[PDB]
């Protein structure tokens, strides 16, 4: 959870520092790092870009947080056999659940 | 005391090059030289969710709003032309010999145990019923995948390459010989033996391989699929990539080599299915399954295992697919 | 004034210089002849604070050489593959390995710890000779800092251990820790005549060790197991 | 009183240059200027579950889920176009010689020690057995490792290059010239004279090879494989990657330089395998074998400490191994692992 809180955190820091939200080179994951890092409505993601520039894209973004807990955290083949190892992904899975519902809530 | 070999590896034989597409017309495959290749375009796709859902979810409003969004994507296709009803795959195989020879190896004693092994194979029969098996594999267009589902008449025509002449000629109906059990016919027979002669190592061979498929006018080819990466838009084949040598829609060579190796008929599970391509753990992917399933002691590693460290050799229908996995070529090790 | 840590000798730059009104001089750490670090420490520190300016150097070479020259891991493992039963570090292999992948044929098995395993099949009494014949002591690791002529058993190829080798496994500030007092109660001798080794220069009384005493030492400090 | 120099380095004699591949029809194999080059492509590759599994695996649950989620990879390939059924290799290989004169050493006295045991060498006999093995090697085209396995036909040119011109040509079939056994022909034995005056300091030797192998139409070529960097990639990346020189498909110079000086066939553990390449503790990395194992006195190291120090000369094809490594270079002294 504290890690969780810690990626929100990192998020609201982007939010502090995204005036012009301009997507440029080596900016491959502007579908979804963009998407869950968008600023401010601009005039190219307009009202006609209500799916692309301001597109409700969490689960993208939720999906690569997953991705990158997996990475940080792999889990073992036996890892799972006691308690403690279906406590620990059911505990994965709701904070990806919580963090995608605060996403969608912030969501616009 | 002998034990298997930590790095034990095999270079494939019956090396395949990639399938290259053509069309033109039925009769014309005597011409068949300069006809032009199908060249893969793009196209735009647009559709309602059809995908199954979360169901019993009590929210229509928001399935007729995700409805109103047509999710338009970029398609690679590859057609026919209008004017042409017959499908022109051509590629070359190349039949080496050599097949006990690991090409990596640790231990030299496990060597020489899997090289006698091999040659005491070789001894109580040659490759005549692998090289059948591939000779039907060879004869009805098997390497045609989904270009072969539903074609009206398929032709294969092989031609024996000594010089840079051609040598012999075979010709074959790919619909006449099925898919699922291994006959017997002369020029088959002849064919099984120039592939024997390959393998045993007697000679150098190389063939032609060009099938000849009446599908129909401005009819959808299948070539090999890509892989696409995610980090662009809806647009630039968003959703599928159509394999493609120069300017000419092709097939992966492992791909042909995938239907050339379809042999397997010994796996324990069932033989009314029919063939299998030759695998340890011999699985196919379209079923998601495993036969030659290790807790029977019928996979590959066990078998070969038991031949020859125990020197318990099996029954032949698996000396059959231990060899023809050796002729597949493979990483076996830790 | 220099410093001498084991085989680290900690020097002066022979004139200082003003920097922030206060007098500096710059402090060259060498192992040997190879320069490690330069540092620019004030007068009125004491040697002990130039010590501890440099320990964080001194220890970070020590852990990279006791990670690099680790002697290899032999395993006992049964017949699956899995499920290590045991562990030896070994400072040689037992020359009858050739690659090897476990089967049923036998209990044991003696694999190496490095990924394209060799093993042997053992019977849990020749893995017990193995190991008593092939073990590593403590601070084998320390015998990859050393040139190995003064390490081979050959009395031909011999060559007796300069001062400044001697200082990797004798001194209070050498890898093994080990006085000169305690290295000559475990030598047999005085601490005076052992204290004519670690002269440095063959005119100022300083006679070399013999092969015996030498090996010995090596043996006693944990070092070599010299059987 | 004499002993090995602490630090000992020979630079390497036979340097050749990276191979490039080009791709043509055969009998146009005259006019092989301007043949294409062979590209390096990408394709996509789906992998089964093939390997060996361990007992924790292996129960039919965890098995069918792994074949359930497949493996892609991205693979580099290089193939012959359709309509050409010939590969060229095409490099050039200096032949310079004064292969006793090292390029550091510590010792003056073991420099001239050295110096004058390969005096006595070269006295004794020329460099004819090794240039004659070297020429061997060029004539076998052995540089095309996978390409050269079952091909058709196989066919060397060699043109010895003075001036900015050709000073001769070589024909060879290296089909008909083994890669087991080493024979007697008057133009390779002449190619060998001039490889030897090359290694004796006679002259300067330059040659530009040139290889044809009849492979087939779209076949497979191999270039030399690259080694891929990734640390934490996401899961679909390439797998296999190919050398290229300017877009063109290639193999390293030292490929071609460790199937020049294949010719180490006096290994005690046998020689009906056939020759080695020139190793110190002489070592092919397929075997994962050690062949003049030091523990027989004939590896590298105690061949030239006996016949330099001790003046105990072996045999004399221990003496052409040790010339042998000497022309192949490297660093030898108190650098151990």
């Amino acid at each position: 959870g504290q890690i969780c809180d810690e990626a929100l955190q990192y998020a609201a820091r982007l939010r502090e520092l995204e005036p012009g939200w301009s997507a440029t080179p080596g900016c491959q994951l502007h579908d979804a790092e963009q998407l869950w890092l968008d600023p401010l409505r601009a005039q190219t993601d307009e009202t006609f870009l209500q799916r692309r520039l301001r597109g409700d894209w969490p689960a993208e973004v939720g999906n690569r947080f997953a991705n990158w807990l997996n990475r940080a955290v792999s889990s073992d083949s036996q890892i799972l056999g006691s308690p403690e190892a279906a406590q620990w992904s059911q505990e994965l899975s709701k904070e990806l659940t919580m963090f995608k519902e605060i996403l969608e809530d912030e969501r616009d | 005391i002998l034990s298997t070999a930590s790095v034990l590896a095999f270079e494939r034989k019956l090396d395949p090059s990639d399938a290259l597409m053509s069309a033109g017309a039925w009769a014309q495959r005597d011409a068949s030289q300069e006809w032009p290749a199908v060249t893969v375009r793009e196209k735009s796709v647009r559709g309602t969710i059809s995908n199954r859902l979360k169901t019993k979810d009590r929210d229509p409003a928001k399935l007729d709003a995700s409805i109103q969004s047509p999710n338009l994507q970029t398609v690679d296709v590859a057609n026919l032309p209008s004017d042409a009803d017959t499908l022109k795959v051509r590629f070359t195989l190349r039949v080496l010999g050599g097949a006990g020879t690991p090409s990596a190896c640790n231990d030299a004693a496990y060597r020489d145990k899997l090289l006698q092994t091999v040659a005491t194979y070789v001894n109580e029969q040659g490759f005549a019923e692998l090289a059948r098996r591939y000779a039907h594999n060879l004869a009805n267009a098997r390497f045609l995948w989904r270009n072969r589902v539903g074609a009206e008449a398929v032709e294969v025509r092989i031609n024996h390459i000594r010089q840079g002449e051609v040598a012999r000629t075979w010709r074959f109906d790919a619909l006449a010989i099925g898919l699922r059990d291994f006959k017997a016919d002369a020029e088959l027979d002849a064919l099984a033996e120039l592939i024997a002669s390959g393998l045993s190592g007697s000679g150098h061979v190389l063939l032609e391989v060009v099938a000849f498929a009446r599908i129909g006018d401005g009819q959808e080819v299948f070539p090999s699929q890509e892989l696409i990466l995610d980090k662009g838009d809806k647009k630039g084949q968003k959703s599928k990539t159509l394999y493609s040598v120069r300017d000419a829609a092709a097939i992966h060579s492992q791909k042909i080599g995938n239907a050339l190796r379809t042999i397997d008929t010994w796996y324990p599970d069932e033989d009314g299915l029919g063939p299998i391509a030759v695998e340890p753990y011999g699985s196919v992917t379209s079923q998601g399954k495993a036969y030659r399933q290790p807790k029977q002691k019928l996979d590959f590693y066990t078998l070969l295992d038991n031949w020859v460290l125990r020197d318990e050799a099996p029954a032949v229908e698996q000396q059959h697919y231990v060899i023809a996995n050796l002729i597949r070529g493979g990483v076996f090790g830790e | 004034n220099a410093i001498h840590i084991g085989p680290f000798s900690i020097t002066p730059a022979a004139r200082g210089l003003h920097y922030g009104g206060l007098p500096h001089h710059q402090w060259t750490l060498y192992y040997g002849p190879r320069e490690m670090a330069i540092k620019t420490l004030p007068d009125s520190y004491t040697s002990s604070e130039v010590r501890d300016e440099f320990s964080d150097i001194i220890a970070e070479f020590v852990i990279d050489a006791r990670h690099r020259y680790a002697p290899d891991v032999l395993e006992l493992v049964n017949s699956d593959g899995d499920a290590v039963l045991a562990r030896v570090a070994v400072s040689r292999l037992p020359e009858a390995l050739s690659g090897c992948i476990p089967d049923d044929r036998f209990p044991y098995w003696l694999l190496t710890a490095s990924r394209p395993r060799l093993g042997l099949p053992v019977t849990l009494n020749e893995y017990t000779a193995l190991a008593v014949e092939l073990s590593a002591p403590p601070l084998a690791w320390i015998t990859g800092l050393l040139p190995g002529e003064v390490l081979t058993h050959d009395a031909e190829e011999w060559r007796p251990p300069t001062s400044w080798e001697l200082r990797h496994v004798v001194g209070e500030g050498s890898f093994t820790g080990v006085s000169g007092a305690a290295a000559a109660a475990l030598l047999g001798m005085s601490a005076t005549n052992f204290r004519k080794y670690t002269a440095g220069d063959s005119a100022a009384n300083r006679q070399k060790i013999s092969f015996a005493a030498w090996h010995y030492l090596l043996d006693r400090l944990g070092v070599k197991r010299a059987s």
